């Protein structure tokens, strides 16, 4: 339809919240309500998530309790914030994330309060490490299908709307959802406190106890793997003296024949695990 | 050296030019401008102290140098000596070379027969008109080429490209065949190719004065007020297209209709087209309309300011105004106003060499993307020609290392 | 460069067209009659010998490599007392 | 030609400085 730029802001606590109760609850679609403020025509900024209570025990069902939005508003009216309600979400968790039936059931209903309260989709099965995936959407009508649904400002949202992405059926799902992009404002407060959780309390605490521990690692508990790390660059070597000979016999580095290789990088560098924390003996035991 | 430079032009050698062609090397391969300026002011000593008279290279060193009375002097020598033969090139190559401060600080000097010849060059319109009459006298076009990417009929924005293109094809020759031919094609999207439709008409008149508001009063939004929002609003920004680089009465024509105009629909062509025509000209009165259009509280005419601001503002780097820029876009919930704010910090440092680079490690600090980004478009143009390798090293740097895809 | 945040940027690419005409003028405005030559073949001018032929002033449209393959004329009662190394306006003596 | 000859190699000496800085963190960045 007439249409906008396409963005959607975040807050960090959102994602995480996203992610943990559509983890535990995974099998079943999770409803869940999210909260932020209406900043303007074409940037929406949610800022707080609280999820839905479950109810009976079937797929996609979903429900908004007044009673809960009444008594859950007003704890976040004691709250230091109170804001206005921006939309929903909930997981599908074995696919390629598009709206279903029950979904677009419940955004007909849903999009008479508000116009740009926008559905999203957490995934925490097809995302590992570097993908969120955030994946959130919006409803088209079809008493304008008279008219053109072709604005599209900002040019540049909807070709990279188009490259995250896949099926036969989000290509047949294009009409009825238009997705928006959604991107990522941290706080370098927020950014460099949580580096100093994960790349210092991944050390640990007082920070000499494990390294000590390594010290005392390397008079007890090393030479039982040393004598595996021998035993094993004896008994894999004595076989892969016979590599050279057979490259000379085969071709001259034709396709993979079979199983073995020489795997003996591996077995140095815990080799070397060996020696730094050898020389770690001398550093922490003295002064 | 500067005097044993002076004794090597002081030679016994058949030299016609290579006072000339070492001055291209002069200002090929210069370090900074404190050497340049010690080369190029006592070579024009010795050119008026030759005995041929040379033009080229007292113009090239005025242009150089940026002289608001040098120029005025030899022209008054040009005139006082009663041949506008000879006082032809440097006025026109003057008009063609340098900035608007440059000639309308001059011009004070010129008028400190000798009072419409100042009004001949220093306007300097009838150059435009000039190669506007060539324009509209040669015309080899093609409508073929538009009919082929005219019946690839899709609803989408190459509407806007269609239009921008026979405005392509179409600049400088003053004729609305495109809205002769059709009208209801031109009727199909809505606002927007609407906007460049409007804007587009301001493409085909660049550089003319004569039939510019006349031509488009049509479009003019207190007469006829169209119910779209930026089809009565592209009508000053199509003037704007018009008179760019150049003040007339067009700043005192806008200068009331940005005041008293309709709500932020009109301001984004409005303060584009004031600032484009007033563009490097340092006009605090449009300054002054633009602080209350950066002030407005919304970022759709925080663009318009956001443009406006550094265009009127090119190569001036008002101290005060980075303050305005840098201070209002840090506190702000959009990002539209830090987008052409960005744009008008990069814009209002132009050609410095060294004294941005202040302001660039303050915009290369902040965790804001759009902030670096915006620092790279400013050291982008403060260093515009520069082969020095000062920008190059922390700008390839950032494109190595910054997370952010824009920057 | 930046036109998808705001549309109307594609309209600012007109300033950076640029007048290439030979142009040459006698006074203030008068116009005179004059066919000077270039030292090219007769098809790398197009557009869609012995010597090309150009304008009198309208001025003639040029390529920023034939600037130095003209030459002034020689034989005809016009001519540029400037060395004419590029387009644009010019002085155009008479004799 | 001299002068010429020799001023124009200072732009590819630091052209060469330039990319000589340039790989290295091109080169730490592609294994991240
Ligand atoms: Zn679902």
């Amino acid at each position: 339809a007439v249409d906008t730029a396409e963005q959607v802001y975040i807050s960090s606590l959102a994602l995480l919240k996203m992610l943990k109760h559509g983890r535990a609850g995974v099998p079943m679609e999770v409803m869940g309500l999210m909260l932020g403020e209406f900043v303007d025509d074409y940037t929406v900024r949610v800022i707080d998530v609280f999820a839905m209570p479950q109810s009976g025990t079937g797929v996609s069902v979903e429900a908004v309790d007044p009673v809960f939005q009444a008594k859950m508003l007003d704890m976040l009216k004691q709250t230091g914030r109170p804001e206005m309600v921006v939309g929903w979400y909930h997981s599908h968790p074995g696919f390629g994330c598009w709206l279903s039936g029950v979904d677009i059931n419940t955004q007909q209903s849903f999009e008479a309060l508000s116009e740009r309260a926008v559905a999203v989709v957490v995934d925490p099965i097809q995302s590992v490490k570097g993908k969120v995936v955030i994946d959130a959407f919006r409803l088209i009508n079809a008493n304008m299908m008279v008219l053109g649904h072709e604005p599209r400002q900002t040019t540049s949202n909807l070709g990279h709307l188009n490259k995250p992405s896949i099926q036969a059926l989000i290509h047949g799902l294009n009409r009825h959802y238009y997705s928006i992009t959604i991107n990522y404002r941290k706080n370098e407060l927020e950014q460099k406190m949580l580096l100093n959780l994960h790349k210092k309390s991944w050390m640990e605490g007082l920070t000499l106890q494990d390294y000590s521990e390594h010290c005392k690692h390397n008079e007890s508990v090393v030479k039982e793997m040393l004598e595996l790390a021998k035993n094993y660059n004896k008994a894999v070597e004595e076989e892969d003296k016979m590599t050279p000979e057979q490259l000379a016999i085969k071709n001259v580095g034709k396709q993979d024949p079979k199983r073995h290789l020489e795997e003996h990088v591996d077995v140095l560098m815990t080799s070397n695990i060996v020696q730094c924390l050898a020389a770690m003996l001398d550093t922490v035991v003295f002064k | 050296r500067l005097d044993v430079f002076e004794k090597t032009i002081l030679e016994s050698n058949d030299v016609p030019g290579m006072l000339a062609y070492s001055l291209k090397l002069c200002m090929s391969l210069m370090q900074n401008k404190q050497f340049r300026n010690k080369v190029l002011r006592v070579l024009v000593k010795i050119y008026m102290n030759l005995e041929k008279p040379d033009f080229i290279n007292v113009c090239q060193c005025l242009i150089f140098l940026d002289d608001p009375q040098a120029v005025s002097d030899i022209l008054e020598k040009l005139v006082k000596e009663d041949n506008l033969l000879m006082a032809y090139q440097i006025c026109f190559d003057l008009y063609e070379s340098a900035s608007q401060q440059f000639l309308s600080s001059v011009i004070q000097n010129l008028r400190t027969d000798q009072t419409l010849k100042m009004i001949k060059i220093l306007s300097g319109e009838m150059a435009i008109e000039l190669h506007l009459q060539f324009l509209i006298r040669n015309n080899n076009t093609d409508l073929m080429i538009l009919k082929n990417t005219k019946d690839a009929v899709r609803n989408s924005v190459c509407h806007t490209a269609t239009v921008i293109a026979n405005s392509f094809m179409h600049c400088g020759t003053t004729s609305d065949q495109f809205l002769r031919d059709n009208l209801e094609w031109l009727a199909r999207a809505t606002n927007w190719a609407k906007f460049t439709a409007t804007a587009s008409l301001g493409v085909i008149h660049k550089g003319h004065e004569k039939e510019a508001l006349q031509l488009m009063a049509t479009y003019l939004p207190k007469d006829t007020s169209p119910g779209s929002a930026y089809q009565e609003g592209g009508g000053l920004y199509a003037l704007g297209l018009i008179h760019a680089n150049h003040g007339g009465d067009i700043i005192d024509y806008l200068l009331n209709q940005l005041k008293n105009a309709s709500n932020d629909i009109v301001r984004h062509g409005g303060s584009l087209g004031l600032g484009l025509a007033a563009m490097g000209t340092a006009r605090q009165d449009v300054y002054d309309l633009l602080k209350t259009n950066l002030y407005q509280d919304d970022a759709v005419t925080g663009e318009a300011a956001g443009l406006a601001l550094g265009l009127v503002m090119l190569g001036s780097k008002n101290a005060q105004a980075i303050e305005d820029m840098v201070g209002y876009a840090q506190e702000t919930q959009h990002e539209k106003i830090l987008r052409g704010l960005a744009v008008g910090i990069a814009l209002v440092m132009y050609g410095r060499m060294e004294e941005a680079d202040a302001l660039i490690e303050s915009l290369c600090r902040d965790k804001d993307p759009i902030l670096r980004r915006s620092g790279m478009y400013t050291v982008a143009m403060a260093y515009c020609g520069s082969g020095n390798n000062k920008a190059i090293r922390r700008l390839l740097h950032v494109a190595v290392s910054d997370v952010n895809d824009d920057v | 460069t930046q036109f998808w945040f705001w549309f109307p940027l594609s309209h600012f690419l007109s300033l950076a067209y640029t007048p290439t005409c030979v142009i040459g003028l006698n006074k203030d405005l008068k116009m005179p009659k004059v066919q000077y030559k270039s030292n090219c073949k007769p098809s790398t001018f197009a557009y869609p010998t012995a010597k090309a032929k150009k304008k009198e002033k309208n001025p003639a449209r040029v390529m920023p490599a034939q600037l130095k393959v003209l030459t002034m004329p020689e034989t005809c009662r016009y001519q540029p007392f400037k060395p004419l190394s590029i387009g644009g306006i010019i002085i155009l003596k008479d004799t | 030609d001299l002068y010429s000859r020799y001023k124009k190699l200072q732009q590819e000496l630091e052209f060469l400085e330039v990319q000589e800085e340039y790989i290295k963190d091109e080169q730490k960045n592609l294994k991240k």
